[PDB]
RNA sequence: AGGUGAAAUUCUUGGAUUUAUUGAAGACUAACUACUGCGAAAGCAUUUGCCAAGGACGUUUUCAUUAAUCAAGAACGAAAGUUAGGGGAUCGAAGAUGAUCAGAUACCGUCGUAGUCUUAACCAUAAACUAUGCCGACUAGGGAUCGGGUGGUGUUUUUUUAAUGACCCACUCGGCACCUUACGAGAAAUCAAAGUCUUUGGGUUCUGGGGGGAGUAUGGUCGCAAGGCUGAAACUUAAAGGAAUU
């Protein structure tokens, strides 16, 4: 797998966690 | 006060009797009240001035100018907005000119051009904020606001 | 189908007086309609063809002299000088390698208050000591020929109109008055005015109309 | 792992110049970084030039030449065009042929 | 260069800012000098352009500012017209225009 | 390399290189004893100079700054040292 | 003395414009397209087509008597391939082959500043 | 003591409406006020004296600019062009 | 006709493609364009006025330790991405689809919004590269190449010995890359620095330590957001990575 494709996998489901995240705000 | 620029009380001594009839040259994003204007077929291309497109050029920006030459001014009187010119003739007198509902219009090179646009940089660039100044706005326009819901009633 | 060879008059254009040979070539307008003579036709049309044809010496089989035919005299289409050209194929073989491309221009007008353009091209070479394979320049150098060219250009023009000022472009006198104040510098090979313009010239004058008929 | 100077091509103590998009595939890339290569194309070609001049107006004229510049994509300029890999020291090769 | 003549003949000369110290000198007969750049009103130096013809002395119009004659001057202050009165280092009397 | 002597020098490497690479530091320039035509009296002046050197009486402009030594015009005498 | 003219004929990938025009070039004569005598398209630019190009070009300008004329060629200039039609240039093989007199040889195909992008960008058209 | 961190002259606005719109506000709000420049006289001491003109305390002459700003975007590219035209029929 | 390897799309009796006469916004600065520039970095190639700056060297110039490199800090910062005024000329994420093969979201086709650039200001990040730190002296030759200093009734020039500019010649400090081996070093590759490191210390900024997990959890500070610097641990596993060889 190529590396650009892991790092953005990741930041999708990072801005993902900020999301459920927003449920303790 | 009930439009959205400076518009001009243009003085004319009358060229036929002697009393000073300030004519109307609409507002100018360029000028000042003290301009040694000119206006006819024969005068400088300095913006205030004004002669028929039979005197000016391809790609040229003016305002208060009449599709019918003599109207004193239909097309290019606008807060924002102005007028170039898309083509011409000699012959005919056909100059094609750039107006904003997306397409253009022909005159004639005999139509009075007074060269400037009108006075109003970036209203519609600038929100009400509050219906007040909203209120305070259609004042001086027509009752035509509130303007209410269709699938309501 | 109406085959137009019958409105497809195979007519006749020509030179001016300015030059040599009063013979450019033929052309095609159109026959004389209702309410679109064979004089009010199109006279907006233009000759464009390099000056070694257009006199005598195929060593100007370089340079386009670009013309506009004026009206018709004679059932043959005259003409008039509306500006010179440098040819596009001349342009790309005179264009080495390994060295500096100087250019310049400056807008000027004549006595008759015409406005036109004249422009200046130049490439470099070496010396007859040099050993360089470049022959390139200090910057301030190239920037004092922009200064001198246009010196030159507009200090002669301004009268006698484009007339005199074309009855010296063909002889390419202007190629010994570059290499004239650069023969004190750099030696530069080519060197040649390339382009100019006109666009600024009034309306159809009978005046100048017959001074092209001779 | 690194086999070469100013690895990409005269690419030394600058960075971002100029560049020229490909001539041929329209593949991008920096001019001072590329490859280039000079067009010394005549007019016609070599087999119908003898019959041109034979109807050539003029006395045999002077006949002038429509020179180019050429611009490559290295990719496809490898494909079978200017190239066909070569060897070590053979490498630092900056002679013509 | 017009930046040297400027700089010194100001940081050591006598001179006059204003319309009636310009004409209080000009009654006198002590100005050579009266620059006006192309920004203040030419009308207040129409009288002195009427003056030009009657005071005999040499103007000059510079293109330019009187808030950059305002450097010429010395204040970040205000003033259109520089009337020069007696010689103090330099004489722009003849230069390169 | 390998063996020399840097403790006695040559008189062609003392008017070739710089001497602010040699052994001590020393300008290789001097000064000049230039006069005009019509001065009864003395005039000493520098090398390159840089700024322009004038006259007494009648200020002609002896040399002017050049980027080499101060050239002198038609109406002096290049007088070495 | 002679019947002026320029040919002004052009030739770009997948057709060739085999026609001539008149000095003034506010005015054509004949068009004629080397695909027009080949009915599979898959040879456009082809040498042949070219041939049977400058063939339909050939007569009609019998018909016009013009025969001096200052040919100006092009490869496709503008921005694009910046190459002549590989088989395009068989057209000058087939007029002169049957009679045209030649002068005056040239060509026009303006070079770009490089200004308007180009069509392939960074990574370019790459199959 | 400055009771803003980012709001400024808008702050006046609270928190009714929205920042987004009361951002853009402060804009040309300054590009308004700010005794502008006065080419008239070079000296900057002339406000907004109703949309689109600029009231001068500098020889008391009023200017027409701008609705907000003293030349907007769209003026801008246009006082070029006119100045362009002008010389081609000049001398 | 536009178009590909050939197709289809599409534009075409509503005369587009076609060449010619003035135009225009928007965009660019071509070919010369280089083992070269100058700039702090990022980079930034047309002309001229203005603004001033830096710089090599010139100098028997003025100072007299002014000094030397950086944690937190402080200016610019290409390009993507941004808020909005001016902005889509082309190309053109996305999209729309025509072929392709069992299938194709894609590559190849045409068109096409964000984007493309600007005004004052944000996100301060990249293979931002020399994957290789700054300076003060030394260890090699030639020069490729620029700025510069010298002498030459040297080359070229003719106006008129003067003024002369440029080219040629060894030399040549600050610069920019290369060649031969390597005295040295280096895992090798290779390097006038990765030399001057077991014979290890000239002042100093910084970071790295088997790799996954994971630049992810948390929080702080910044920013509008996307996201930036940030920074875990358990658990797992005996291989992984690099040079170079067959």
């Amino acid at each position: 797998m190529r590396a650009k494709w892991r790092k953005k996998r990741t930041r999708r489901l990072k801005r993902k966690r900020r999301k459920v995240r927003a449920r303790s705000k | 006060s009930g439009r959205g620029a400076p518009l001009a009380k243009v003085v004319f001594r009358d060229p036929y009797k002697y009393r000073l009839r300030e004519e109307i040259f609409i507002a100018n994003e360029g000028v000042h009240t003290g301009q040694f204007i000119y206006a006819g077929k024969k005068a400088s291309l300095n913006v205030g001035n004004v002669l028929p497109l039979g005197s000016v050029p391809e790609g040229t920006i003016v305002s208060n100018v009449e599709e019918k030459p003599g109207d004193r001014g239909a097309l290019a009187r606008a807060s924002g907005n102005y007028v170039i010119i898309i083509g011409h003739n000699p012959d005919e007198n056909k100059t094609r000119v750039r107006l904003p509902s997306g397409a253009k219009k022909v005159i004639s090179s005999d139509a009075r051009g007074v060269i400037g646009v009108i006075a109003g940089g970036g209203r519609v660039d600038k929100p009400l904020l509050k219906a007040g100044r909203a209120f305070h706005k259609y004042r001086l326009k027509r009752n035509s606001w509130p303007k209410t819901r269709g699938v309501a009633m | 189908v109406v085959d137009p060879f019958t409105r497809k008059e195979w007519f006749d254009i020509k030179a001016p007086s300015t030059f040599e040979n009063r013979n450019v070539g033929k052309t095609l307008v159109n026959k004389s309609t209702g309410l679109k003579s064979a004089s009010d036709a199109l006279k907006g049309r233009v000759v464009e063809v390099c000056l070694a044809d257009l006199q005598g010496s195929e060593d100007h089989s370089f340079r386009k002299i670009k013309l506009r035919v004026d009206e018709v005299q004679g059932k043959n289409l005259l003409t008039n000088f509306h500006g010179m050209d440098f040819t596009t194929d001349k342009l790309r073989s005179m264009v080495r390698k390994w060295q500096t491309l100087i250019e310049a221009n400056v807008t000027v007008k004549t006595s008759d208050d015409y406005v036109l353009r004249i422009f200046a091209i130049a490439f470099t070479r070496k010396q007859a000591n040099q050993v360089k394979r470049h022959s390139y320049a200090q910057s301030s150098h190239i920037r004092a020929i922009r200064k001198v060219i246009s010196e030159i250009l507009t200090k002669e023009v301004q009268g006698s109109t484009l007339a005199q000022l074309t009855s010296k472009l063909i002889p390419e006198v202007i190629n010994k008055e570059i290499e004239n104040a650069t023969k004190d510098i750099f030696p530069l090979q080519n060197i040649h005015v390339r382009k100019v313009k006109l666009l600024k010239q009034p309306k159809f004058d009978v005046g100048a109309l017959m001074a092209l008929h001779g | 792992p690194k086999k070469r100077a100013s690895n990409g091509r005269n690419k030394k103590g600058r960075g971002h110049v100029k560049p020229v998009r490909c001539v041929n595939c329209s593949k991008s890339i920096p001019k001072d970084k590329a490859i280039k290569r000079m067009a010394i194309r005549n007019i016609v070609e070599a087999a119908a030039v003898r019959d041109l001049s034979e109807a050539s107006v003029y006395p045999e004229y002077a006949l002038p030449k429509t020179y180019n510049k050429l611009h490559y994509c290295v990719s496809c300029a490898i494909h079978a065009r200017i190239v066909r890999v070569r060897s070590r020291e053979d490498r630092k090769n900056r002679a013509p042929p | 260069s017009i930046n040297q003549k400027l700089a010194l003949v100001i940081k050591s000369g006598k001179y006059t800012l204003g319309y009636k110290s310009t004409v209080k000198s000009l009654r006198q007969g002590k100005s050579k000098l009266i620059i006006i750049a192309a920004n203040t009103p030419v009308l207040r130096k129409s009288e002195l352009e009427y003056y030009a013809m009657l005071s005999k002395t040499k103007v000059y119009y510079f293109q330019g500012g009187n808030n950059e004659l305002g450097t010429a001057v010395g204040k970040l202050f205000r003033v259109g017209v520089v009337s020069i009165l007696e010689a103090g280092d330099s004489d722009i009397l003849t230069t390169l225009a | 390399v390998l063996v020399q002597d840097l403790l006695h020098p040559t008189a062609a490497s003392e008017a070739r290189k710089h001497k602010l690479k040699t052994l001590v530091q020393g300008p290789r320039s001097y000064f000049l004893d230039v006069k005009c035509p019509g001065c009864l009296n003395i005039t000493t002046v520098f090398s390159h100079a840089q700024t322009a050197v004038t006259c007494e009486s009648c200020s002609t402009i002896l040399c002017t700054p050049t980027g080499g030594k101060a050239k002198l015009s038609e109406g002096t005498s290049f007088r070495r040292k | 003395s002679q019947v002026f003219g320029v040919a002004r004929i052009y030739a770009s990938f997948n057709d060739t414009f085999v026609h001539v025009t008149d000095l003034s070039g506010k005015e054509t004569i004949a068009r004629v397209t080397g695909g027009m005598k080949v009915k599979a398209d898959r040879d456009e630019s082809s040498p042949y087509a070219a041939m049977l190009a400058a063939q339909d070009v050939a007569a009609k300008c019998k018909e016009v008597g013009i025969t001096a004329v200052h040919v100006k060629i092009r490869a496709t200039g503008g921005t694009r391939t910046k190459t002549p039609g590989p088989g395009g240039q068989a057209a000058l093989r087939a007029l002169a082959r049957s009679g045209l007199r030649i002068g005056r040889i040239e060509d026009v195909t303006p070079v770009p500043s490089d200004s308007t992008r180009k069509k392939g960008g960074r990574r370019g058209r790459r199959l | 003591a400055k009771r803003t961190k980012k709001v400024g002259i808008t702050g006046k606005y609270g928190v009714r409406y929205g920042s987004s719109l009361r951002r853009q506000v402060k804009k040309l709000e300054i590009q308004q006020h700010a005794r502008y420049d006065c080419s008239f006289c070079g000296k900057k001491t002339v406000k907004r004296g109703a949309a689109g003109i600029w009231t001068c305390s500098c020889c008391k002459k009023t200017v027409a600019g701008g609705a907000y700003t003293v030349s907007t975007a769209a003026a801008a590219t246009v006082r070029s062009t006119i100045r362009r035209l002008r010389e081609m029929v000049e001398a």
